[PDB]
């Protein structure tokens, strides 16, 4: 991102420490639901309690 | 006569029955000094009646 | 009644106090009486719904 | 009229004489006269009585302060004339980059007042920003181009003595709103460019009008906040004594006062039937 400073503009960078940070235009909301279903399937909790 | 005006109000205007008067009803005794100030609106008895009703309503309120 | 009312025409409602002139003016047209609590926009929208 | 509970006659007449002599004295703010505020009589009379006293004093003060009503239309007209003159000077003058000057002149050259108390301050703020940026561009002094960091309102090329005098005059304006006086800045004609002379006169006028209107608004805000807090505290205190006269007093006080005319209506109704509910307040 570009950021504001006193009478100045500067560039800023930061680490996307969780995958959730990706914009939902590139990683849509339903994609996380299906991936969570896949996590539960791998752990054999597919029908949750 | 001040008593003449008081009787005029409490008889012609409010039409309150004789057995209830200023000596017995305290809030009416306090209110009636204000009412004689208003020379007009004597044609509308219902307005005065409903004003006295809402005044005795707050007089015995709980909140 | 006829002309869009200016704020001066708006009268203040008097709950719980002796206000017999407004009682005599119930059948009157112009001196509109309004409650003190104006409706906020969210409650406005909910009531409209 | 203003009348209140329990105090001796001399104190009451002194306070009411204080209210009418508000215009001539300096430092019009009520906080600047703490003796009047303490004259309400804390520790002398019962707490509910002194709350009623203070609410009455504040409400009468608001009535007087609103009534004085600094309707400075003459200064408004003079500022409009100066704005037209500055627009003409902007038209006649040359520049190194004409487009920006034309844009700021276009935002300048139509700023007639919309006959509302609130709108004049913001529109004069915008017009003054445009005038200052135009003057600085005319001198070819540097101007803050940083985004959002808009050019501040300030004089240009005026001597330190004159700006000190002007700042002291504006501080006095802040001290007393009702009867401020204009000035001619003792501006020279031999030195400096004429467009800067015109814009300096204009910016002085704009600073004066902004300061006086802002001070009046600040006093109104403070008075409304204090009266609302006093009313809230008083109704909370009196709520415990459930009785007809006390409940009538509560029903009077329950009205909001956020708009000044509503506060004036509350004053009118509170005066109109004072004898009805006086018994709730214990004297001495």
């Amino acid at each position: 991102t570009h950021c504001q400073e006193n009478s100045e503009t500067v560039a800023l960078c930061t680490p996307r420490i969780v995958i959730g940070n990706l914009p939902d235009g590139l990683a849509p909301g339903p994609f996380h639901e299906l991936r969570t279903w896949e996590i539960m399937e791998h752990m054999r909790l597919r029908p949750p309690p | 006569k001040r008593d003449e005006k008081h009787r005029h109000v409490v008889n012609v205007v409010l039409e309150l029955p004789t057995e209830i008067s200023e000596a017995t009803h305290p809030v009416l005794a306090t209110m009636l000094s204000k009412y004689t100030r208003m020379s007009s609106l004597f044609n509308d008895k219902c307005a005065f009646k409903l004003d006295l009703l809402r005044m005795v309503a707050v007089s015995r309120t709980r909140r | 009644d006829r002309q869009p009312l200016n704020p001066a025409n708006i009268e203040a409602r008097h709950h719980g106090v002796s206000d017999v002139p407004r009682l005599g003016a119930m059948d009157a047209d112009e001196p509109l009486f309004v409650d003190d609590y104006r409706a906020t926009d969210d409650e406005w929208t909910l009531q409209k719904v | 009229s203003l009348q209140f509970i329990g105090l001796q006659r001399r104190d009451v007449v002194a306070l009411v004489n204080f209210l009418r002599h508000l215009t001539q004295k300096p430092d019009v703010d009520l906080e600047a006269h703490p003796k009047i505020l303490k004259k309400c009589g804390e520790k002398r009379l019962h707490r509910r009585t002194v709350l009623f006293n203070e609410l009455m004093l504040w409400l009468g003060y608001y009535r007087e302060l609103r009534f004085h009503n600094p309707d400075l239309s003459s200064v408004l007209e003079e500022f409009e004339v100066r704005c037209v003159a500055v627009a003409r000077r902007g038209y006649t003058y040359p520049f190194g980059d004409r487009g920006k000057a034309r844009d700021h002149l276009a935002v300048l050259d139509r700023t007639e007042f919309d006959t509302d108390v609130r709108h004049d301050a913001e529109i004069v703020e915008r017009a003054l920003v445009s005038a200052v940026i135009l003057a600085k561009m005319s001198v070819r002094e540097t101007l803050v181009t940083a985004i959002g960091q808009t050019e501040p309102i300030a004089f240009v090329h005026l001597k330190d003595t004159e700006v000190q005098r002007i700042e002291e005059n504006l501080e006095g304006v802040r001290r007393n709103m009702f009867c401020v006086k204009p000035l001619d800045l003792n501006l020279d004609r031999h030195a400096n460019t004429a467009l800067v002379n015109a814009v300096n006169k204009l910016v002085y006028t704009g600073r004066l009008i902004m300061n006086v209107r802002r001070s009046w608004e600040e006093l109104e805000r403070k008075c409304l906040a204090r009266i609302q807090e006093r009313c809230k505290l008083l109704v909370k205190e009196l709520r415990m004594c459930l009785s007809f006269d006390s409940n009538y007093c509560r029903n009077i006080l329950k009205h909001a006062v956020e708009n000044g005319d509503s506060a004036d209506t509350l004053l009118e109704l509170l005066i109109e039937d004072f004898d009805i509910y006086v018994d709730s307040f214990p004297q001495s």
